[PDB]
């Protein structure tokens, strides 16, 4: 088979870049980034998506990724008929799976699908269709066969699936992603708000994380099909730092002037309560499990170094996104004006 | 079948153009300015008899005339510094042209108007029966819609144009 | 019906008889719109094709 | 002259009476008479 | 009493500076007499031909 | 014709150092007449116009400006006289043109500046006349006329954080630039523009 | 001075009071001033390129002055300091010191008078007037950048890179 | 006389009326027409490509004015509201389809105004 | 000078302010140029009420 | 009623801080998106107690470049872009276009002349022009219901407008030398008077909750004065130009008519106060005036006098004569006077003859070609002087075209007759000044 | 000073006193004005004052020196700022831990 992939870079939106790319999973925090990265240099992107409200902004916004003609949403997916898939790369050399496991989600069998077989329907299809030059598969880096949380496990899991259907496929495994629509900073701010005395840990935040902005994911993915020598490897994607849970508490707290207060509630109470009670975005049991686990860039696979990229400090890239929610103390006069 | 003079034989495009020599400037300016003198012979009654002469024969004007062209107005009275006349009667000539163009309008100047006016007042709820006009062109609509309406019943049908897919061979 | 309805004229279909309009071989039958279905426009280059 | 009385222009001359008196009002506007019937009226 | 504190440096600035050449910022209110709004009475000025 | 008419010629017998070309078309109106002015006059004879009696009931109808660089008779090159104000069109570098009407002597009065300098400098009347001031600024910001002695300077109409003269012959109808949505920035964004062509 | 810029454009410090007690004050330079401009005059005509520098020199400092509130309001500050947006915007004037004719550079400063207004009154958005300030050969500070064309294009010329990175979609 | 959706028309024997002279291209505005050309094995002169930016159209009927064959026409249909941008990128098919649905009433319309002048 | 208290009229000047009182430089500016600023001058004045705000 | 001058009116002295500015001022966007604003205007207003001081009318959020396209079109390709210009009154941008090409290539429409069809469209956009200002100011004002009815009488226009050019706002009807005689039948002018009539009753009817209500006196007397010296720094023309007392109608001027004006015979209003009322009044009156030379076309193009019996005096109807139907005959004009031209083009088109069809294909395909030269014409539109001024380089395309709207002069001198008002008072005068920005921005 | 300047002295005529305030154009400037050799914002000479009080004044020896500096160099080339990509110099936003 062949890896090779030629495309100019060098155009804008209504340019030709050469590329066209199919993205499954982008109705989450990835996508829009993944796809505007894809489709500001003139590429026509898919999305194909089974999305409950078809009227949310996860699913509009995607039109604005590429121009009139150039991007295209597939609506009423399957994700369980091979014919589906074969239509939605059936003209596209490259492939972009951001599908998995939900936060909210907490069922083994649900993780499972969404991790194992929607991954391993797209990188058989992809093995089927000989147009496919690069294939590009989303992992998370804590990813263990032995993990206790079942996201992590059938994330393994389907790095083995893709890998044994689709032997030039390439794997990211990404740290932990922070920008505006996010999962760590965004929370961060409405958990604060909504208890508003405090932050609950369920923990001792001795936990470690290497954050990266997302904007720095989307030039590894360029950088990536750039590069022909990244067909089947793996890589972890992270910070320049490694920080522990409490230190980012802290960093957090002095960028943007709000003292801290982390309330500790014992993790057997709080694992009890996510399993017999509902689970929705900021009450489930993945964060109270992950909250115990290391998400750093181990050095068993390829790091970021590889890809050439040079990711930004987390104190300097996570200071824009909290300008908003600054503390309101004693000021200059001067500050008035805004 | 007479297709000779289908296009426009007369039509309005003429222009007239007028240029004048500057008003300030002198006999001997305009001698020495034109090439008929030069600045040494200045102040010797030979040389401005040659120069003048020899301007009344190049040129169609005297040298004390300023019009180079008037095509606008034919102008035979130039309007010089020196001939302080001049001035007036062009101030005569100008304030005469006021007092015509102005008393030649149809609507936009009228003594009488200004001395007689004519107002409309608002006083009852229609705003036609304010004034005989608007009451009179309401009796004249009146007046043609019950015309049509008797000139049409008296025929007592109506033609009216209907499809035909024979027209579609 | 359309321009029958939109007052355009005072013709209208008749199913038999004297027709004042066209009936060609090649006509074909109205459709509503067919936006936001699986039978809308789509350009031969289009990704969607 | 189509904007003056007697004007051959205009159509409708001959008698319209009736149509004139039923289109346009038939009694004037007297200044006081509302004033003082109110004004009496609501002391009383 | 509060009101004539304005007023005590305006016939200097009034008597040095001329209202009409040297841009003097200032501002104002205008004022509508609300009896001769209710009393007006709504006419125009028809203008016809020479006649 | 078929009515009175008579030239503006009072304005050149008071400025007397100034050159008289006028003009007069069955194109315009019987009433509209058409002059050359020097630019190094200009001011002086709009505080002339502004205040003269018999000019002073004036205002100004129009300002605008032509680019002559690139002016070229397509038909009838053979039928041009050394009277035609066109052949002012030529090999001068731009053009201003102001348009006033006057309401005593019922009469329209175009006036014409040739601009040779390269800046394209020329005195403001926007003291004189308040209609200039709008009028200048939108000329100003097409043209790039430079304006000396105006009241305000600033852009009228053209987009924000941006400098072009879109009027002059060189500027292509599409631009230079195009604005865009961008995700990764979350705001519009101004990009290299490429666009279709018929 | 009925001016935009007059010294008595300033602010208050308080509803009853301009500054403290015994004295007056307030800040026109470095923030924005308190009523809104109204007109700006045209520049007074230099005769010569002494003036015109003078000008040139006057704008930059003022620019200067003005560069932190601006970033503080525009919430640009991570992209680049202050410092680092007053030499892109030196770069800018640089680029532009070839000029010589006094009149083009009254219009210029101008328009740049102008559009420094527009910035420090929220009249632009911050992605489009951050094109002044912006770096010429270095990556913004507030994201991640690639030295994948570093690595590979090592020594050779800018002919070469330009060569192996086309002008033009291949597609087509 | 009402301007609403375009269409491409044919003769009664089911021949396309547009000979392919680009006067129409020419006539717009809006330069919403294009026209590619190719000799139709036949012989005849026929469009390769005739479509239509109906986003970029005015919906002037200078095209169809222009037209010397009564090909292309606005047609009495307003009711043609599209959820895509692509969905407004009329092309030959499109265009031809139209035709062949609303040639009756187009027909009518056509002939009361070719009457007209007579 | 007519309705101007003390105040003289010189050769070639008629005077803003009492004899053997200080000019100001604040209102020769506005009095000479009406609303004409070419830039802001930082002048004494200008610093001291930056310093004092 | 004593002084209260000192109350009015707060000076600024230097260095006097009771003198200068204590409060900070309300720096409000008057954006686009306001319901006063209109559409684009974004107006940075400064208030004190809703008094309005300062003025920043920023425009140009709707500059389309549309003069640039213009010199980059045909002739022909650029005429509907006035249809833009204005878009609430649009076939007198179309006449002001085609009578400075006509004025460019020599010649006038005489076949538009003789059917009288521009002077009754240029009435009936009148019409519709005050119609919408005058109810959009009553909005504004906030009298509700009056702009549902003069929406209703502005939809008969509308449909008159679509019943001979097929469509409802931008018509693009007029044509330098063409005029589409087959598009005015005699059954539309009846249908015509039909809607004058009942206009009548539905002007009466805004008329009565409008004109002598006290709040609207209130409202709009001694609202925005100014005297004719402002009405000529200004250069204000039109509606404005008769309120502040000035006598200018194009229409009636003996050197500048056009379209068959100079030979009716209505009437035009001036006030004597130069304020919103007299502005109000006059464009009402208008609105009658417009029906009545309406009326005068009608009857000019009409036939009354029939043929009587020799004895008894009595009628012979027709009756297989299409005059019976009606006694409007469009073309009975243009028959008499150019039956020459009537009967060539009644014969020929570019299907059964060589020239015409060269004809045809020339003006489709390049346009006609105009002499060189320069030409200004204007004319009275119902928001005042508009014009072109278009100079030509001998091609098939203009080489400069200018459009000189009154709307940005109105525009322009608001700020001069609105410092010193309220809010309410800023939001009446910007109804009553008839700007659009299409004009405006262009 | 307003009487004489014409503002109203009576209730009545307050109505209209933008007339006689506001609405009155300011007369335009003389061309002896837009003849002026210098447009310097005036300061007070300090060739008496002492060299403390010297330093508070306009700086004539730049204006000597961009004159020279002008008159050497009346025509220079165009000065291009290279594009090519280049490591940043400061390195402390990928740097930085804290
Ligand atoms: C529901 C109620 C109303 C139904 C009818 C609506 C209707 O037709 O309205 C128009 C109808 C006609 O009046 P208009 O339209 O003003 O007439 C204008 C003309 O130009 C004529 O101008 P004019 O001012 O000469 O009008 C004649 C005058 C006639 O008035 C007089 O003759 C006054 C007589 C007294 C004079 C002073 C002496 C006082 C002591 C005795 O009419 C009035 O005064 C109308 C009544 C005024 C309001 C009364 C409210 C009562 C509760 O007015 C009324 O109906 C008003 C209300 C009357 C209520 C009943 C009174 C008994
Ligand atoms: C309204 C005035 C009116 O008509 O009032 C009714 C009144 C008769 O009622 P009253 O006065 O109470 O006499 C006892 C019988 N009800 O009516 C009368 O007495 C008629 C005369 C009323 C005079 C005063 C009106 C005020
Ligand atoms: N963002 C982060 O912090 C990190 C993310 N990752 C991984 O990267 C990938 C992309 O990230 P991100 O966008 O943030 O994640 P999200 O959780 O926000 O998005 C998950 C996507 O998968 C889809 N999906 C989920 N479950 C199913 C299912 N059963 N069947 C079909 N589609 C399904 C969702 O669509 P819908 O629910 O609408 O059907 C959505 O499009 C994920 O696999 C994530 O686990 C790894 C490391 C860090
Ligand atoms: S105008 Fe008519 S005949 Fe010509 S190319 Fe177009 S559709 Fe074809
Ligand atoms: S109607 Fe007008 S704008 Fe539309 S395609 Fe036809 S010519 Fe072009
Ligand atoms: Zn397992």
């Amino acid at each position: 088979r062949s890896t090779q992939l030629k495309f100019y870079d060098g155009g804008n939106r209504q340019s030709i870049s050469g590329i066209r790319a199919t993205i499954f999973g982008a109705t989450g925090f990835m996508g829009p980034y993944i796809g505007a990265a894809l489709g500001y240099i003139g590429s026509d992107v898919i999305f194909p998506h089974n999305h409950v409200y078809a009227y949310d902004d996860y699913v509009k916004e995607l039109k604005l990724c590429a121009g009139s003609g150039q991007s295209y949403i597939m609506r009423h997916f399957n994700y369980d008929d091979d014919n589906m898939y074969d239509m939605a790369i059936k003209n596209s050399n490259v492939v972009i799976n951001l599908v998995g496991s939900r936060l909210q989600n907490k069922n083994f069998q649900k993780a499972a699908y969404a991790n194992i077989h929607v991954a391993k329907k797209i990188a058989e299809a992809c093995a089927r269709n000989p147009n496919v030059r690069r294939l590009i598969h989303f992992s998370a880096a804590g990813a263990d066969t032995k993990s206790p949380s079942p996201d992590l496990h059938t994330k393994f899991h389907g790095e083995e699936a893709v890998l044994n259907a689709f032997p030039n496929a390439t794997i990211f495994r990404p740290c932990t992603v922070y920008g505006m629509q996010d999962y760590f900073i965004r929370h961060w701010i409405k958990e604060r708000d909504w208890w508003y005395h405090f932050n609950i840990v369920t923990d001792d935040c001795t936990a470690k994380r290497q954050p990266i902005l997302i904007n720095d994911v989307a030039q590894c993915v360029l950088n990536a099909l750039k590069l022909q020598e990244s067909a089947g490897q793996i890589y972890e994607l992270g910070g320049p730092h490694v920080y522990s849970r409490l230190e980012v508490f802290e960093m957090l707290a002095n960028l943007s002037g709000r003292p801290p207060k982390l309330a500790h509630i014992p993790h057997d109470i709080a694992l009890k309560i996510t399993q017999n009670f509902y689970n929705w975005e900021f009450f489930n049991m993945e964060k109270v499990i992950k909250d115990k686990l290391d998400l750093i860039v181990t050095g068993k696979h390829k790091t970021i170094s590889d890809l050439y990229v040079q990711p930004v400090s987390f104190p300097q890239g996570a200071e824009q996104f909290i300008d908003d929610v600054r503390y309101r103390g004693v000021e200059t006069h001067d500050n008035l004006e805004k | 079948h007479n297709i000779r003079y289908h296009h426009e034989i007369h039509t309005s495009d003429q222009t007239y153009h007028s240029s004048y020599d500057p008003v300030g400037e002198t006999t001997t300016e305009r001698l020495v300015r034109y090439g008929y003198l030069n600045k040494d012979q200045v102040n010797n009654a030979e040389a401005v008899a040659a120069a003048a002469k020899e301007f009344q024969e190049k040129e169609k004007r005297s040298p004390s005339n300023n019009i180079i062209i008037d095509e606008i107005s034919n102008s035979d009275k130039p309007i010089t510094k020196e001939n302080r006349e001049s001035v007036a009667h062009h101030v005569r000539q100008q304030f005469e042209f006021f007092r015509e163009v102005n008393a030649e309008e149809v609507w936009s100047v009228s003594i009488e108007e200004k001395y007689n006016p004519e107002l409309y007042i608002y006083k009852t709820y229609d705003m036609a029966a304010d004034d005989p006009v608007w009451r009179q062109v309401k009796l004249d609509l009146e007046w043609t819609f019950e015309n049509i309406a008797e000139r049409r019943e008296s025929l007592g049908y109506m033609p009216t144009f209907k499809g035909d897919p024979n027209f579609w061979q | 019906w359309h321009g029958w309805l939109s007052h355009q004229y005072d013709d209208f279909p008749t199913r038999t008889g004297n027709s004042a309009f066209v009936k060609h071989h090649y006509l074909k039958q109205h459709t509503a719109n067919l936006s936001n279905t699986p039978l809308n426009h789509v350009p031969q280059g289009a990704p969607q094709n | 002259r189509a904007d003056m009385a007697h004007s051959p222009f205009h159509k409708a001359i001959h008698d319209l009476e009736d149509k004139r008196s039923k289109l346009f009002p038939d009694r004037r506007r007297i200044p006081g008479r509302k004033a003082k019937l109110l004004l009496a009226a609501s002391l009383l | 009493s509060n009101k004539n504190y304005t007023i005590v440096k305006q016939s200097n600035l009034l008597t040095m500076f001329d209202f009409f050449k040297d841009f003097i910022n200032f501002s104002f209110i205008r004022k509508q007499d609300l009896n001769n709004q209710t009393n007006f009475n709504p006419s125009l000025r028809s203008i016809k031909k020479k006649y | 014709m078929q009515n009175k008419y008579m030239q503006p010629i009072q304005l050149f017998i008071v400025f007397e150092k100034l050159n008289s070309k006028m003009w007069i078309s069955k194109k315009l109106n019987s009433n509209h007449s058409i002059a050359l002015i020097p630019s190094n006059w200009f001011y002086s004879i709009n505080l002339f116009l502004k205040r003269e009696l018999l000019f002073s009931n004036i205002t100004l109808i129009e300002n605008s400006a032509i680019d002559t660089i690139s002016y070229n008779l397509e038909t009838n090159q053979n039928d041009l006289d050394k009277t035609n104000i066109e052949n002012y069109f030529f090999k001068n570098k731009m053009l201003v043109f102001y348009n006033y009407y006057n309401y005593f002597l019922k009469s329209k009065l175009t006036l014409f500046i040739i601009l040779n300098n390269l800046n394209k400098s020329i005195d403001s009347i926007d003291r004189i006349f308040a209609n200039a001031n709008w009028l200048e600024r939108e000329t100003s910001e097409m043209y790039g006329i430079n304006y000396k002695w105006k009241i305000d300077t600033r852009k009228l109409l053209l987009d924000y954080s941006k400098i072009e003269n879109p009027m002059l012959k060189e500027f292509q109808s599409e631009g230079t630039q195009d604005a865009f949505y961008n995700i990764f920035e979350n705001q519009v964004v101004v990009l290299k523009n490429e666009t279709v062509e018929l | 001075m009925n001016h935009y810029w007059g010294s008595s454009n300033t602010i208050p410090a308080s509803s009853t009071q301009n500054n403290n007690y015994f004295s007056g004050g307030g800040n026109n330079v470095t923030i924005r001033g308190n009523e809104i401009m109204e007109r700006l005059p045209s520049q007074t005509p230099s005769q010569n390129m002494v003036q015109a520098s003078m000008k040139t020199l006057r704008f930059y400092r003022k620019f200067c002055r003005l560069i932190p509130f601006i970033l503080r309001i525009h919430n640009i500050g991570t992209k680049f300091t202050a410092q680092q947006a007053m030499i892109n915007f030196g770069n800018y004037i640089r680029e532009r010191n070839h000029y010589r004719d006094p009149g083009l550079i009254d219009h210029r400063i101008q328009l740049g008078y102008e559009l420094l207004y527009e910035a420090e009154m929220h009249f632009s958005q911050h992605t489009i007037l951050m094109q002044y300030l912006s770096p010429y050969n270095t990556p913004l500070s507030d994201r991640g950048y690639s030295y994948l064309e570093k690595v590979k294009y090592g020594n050779k010329s800018k002919f070469l890179q330009g060569f192996y990175k086309g002008n033009k979609p291949t597609e087509f | 006389l009402f301007r609403g959706e375009h269409a491409l028309r044919r003769y009664p024997t089911g021949e396309e009326r547009c000979i392919a002279c680009k006067l129409c291209q020419s006539a717009c505005p809006a330069r919403a027409i294009t026209i590619e050309t190719e000799p139709r094995p036949d012989g005849s002169r026929r469009t390769v490509r005739y479509d239509i930016d109906m986003t970029k159209c005015i919906y002037c009927g200078f095209c169809q004015e222009a037209c010397p064959v009564d090909a292309i026409v606005e047609g009495p249909n307003y009711e043609q509201t599209a959820y895509l941008h692509e969905d407004l990128f009329y092309d030959k098919y499109k265009l031809l389809e139209n035709g062949d649905k609303w040639e009756p009433q187009i027909a009518r319309n056509i002939e009361y105004l070719i009457n007209q002048p007579l | 000078v007519k309705g101007k208290g003390s105040i003289r009229k010189g050769i070639h000047g008629e005077g803003f302010g009492a004899p053997s009182h200080a000019h100001d430089a604040l209102i020769h500016q506005i009095k000479q140029s009406k609303d004409t600023m070419d830039y802001q001058n930082i002048t004494n004045e200008v610093a001291q009420n930056f310093a004092n705000h | 009623m004593n002084r209260s001058i000192f109350q009015l009116w707060k000076p600024e002295s230097p260095r006097s801080n009771v003198n200068s500015k204590q409060i900070k001022t309300m720096n409000v966007n008057f954006g686009p998106q306001h319901p006063a604003a209109h559409g684009v205007l974004r107006l940075i207003l400064q208030l004190n107690g809703e008094i309005a001081e300062r003025f920043d009318p920023h425009i140009g959020l709707l500059h389309r470049g549309s003069e640039k396209l213009i010199e980059d079109r045909p002739y022909l390709q650029g005429m509907p872009y006035f249809d833009r210009f204005d878009y609430v009154s649009m076939m007198v941008q179309e006449h002001a276009y085609c009578l400075g090409i006509e004025s460019l290539l020599g010649t006038t429409n005489y076949s538009a002349t003789f059917t009288q069809i521009r002077t009754m469209y240029d009435e009936l956009t009148r019409i519709l022009n005050h119609l919408l200002a005058v109810a959009c100011h009553a909005l504004d004002v906030g009298s509700m219901s009056s702009v549902f009815w003069a929406f209703e009488e502005r939809e008969k226009l509308m449909e008159f407008y679509e019943r001979v050019c097929g469509a409802r706002m931008h018509a693009a009807f007029y044509r330098p030398n063409e005029v589409n005689l087959n598009a005015v039948s005699s059954f539309l002018m009846e249908d015509i008077l039909e809607f004058s009539r009942n206009f009548f009753t539905t002007l009466n009817e805004m008329h009565n909750v409008l004109t002598y209500n006290k709040i609207w006196k209130q409202r709009l007397i001694n609202i925005g004065t100014y005297s004719f010296q402002t009405c000529l720094d200004y250069g204000l023309t039109g509606v404005m130009a008769r309120s502040c007392g000035l006598k200018r109608d194009l229409r009636l001027s003996k050197t500048e008519t056009y379209a068959n004006y100079y030979y009716l015979n209505f009437r035009s209003y001036t006030g004597q106060h130069g304020d919103c009322y007299d502005r109000f009044l006059i464009r009402m009156n208008e609105m009658c005036e417009s029906l009545n030379i309406v009326n005068q076309s009608i009857n000019k193009i009409s036939k009354f006098n029939n043929i009587v019996s020799i004895n008894t005096k009595k009628n012979i109807l027709n009756k297989e004569n299409f005059n019976r139907q009606t006694t409007v005959l469009p073309h009975l004009v243009l028959s008499y006077l150019n039956k020459n031209d009537y009967n060539l083009k009644n014969t020929k088109n570019d299907y059964n003859s060589m020239e015409e069809l060269i004809t045809h294909f020339k003006y489709w395909s390049k346009g006609l070609k105009v002499e060189s030269g320069y030409t200004y014409q204007s004319v009275e539109s119902p928001k005042g002087e508009f014009g072109v001024s278009m100079l030509s380089d001998g091609s098939n395309k203009p080489y400069k075209c200018k459009v000189r709207s009154p709307a940005l002069h109105h525009l322009q001198v608001l700020p001069k007759i609105g410092k010193g008002h309220f809010l309410a008072d800023l939001v009446a005068l910007v109804g009553t000044v008839d700007i659009v920005f299409g004009e405006i921005d262009r | 000073k307003m009487r004489d300047l014409g503002f109203p002295m009576e209730g009545e005529e307050e109505e209209y006193i933008e007339q006689r305030v506001f609405m009155r154009e300011q007369l335009p400037p003389l061309e002896s004005e837009f003849w002026k050799k210098n447009y310097d914002p005036y300061e007070q000479d300090l060739f008496h004052f002492p060299d403390s009080f010297k330093a508070y004044q306009q700086q004539y020896k730049r204006y000597d020196e961009a004159k020279k500096y002008f008159e050497e160099n009346p025509n220079v080339e165009a000065t291009i700022i290279d594009r090519e990509f280049k490591e940043p110099t400061n390195k402390k936003p990928w740097t930085r831990k804290y």
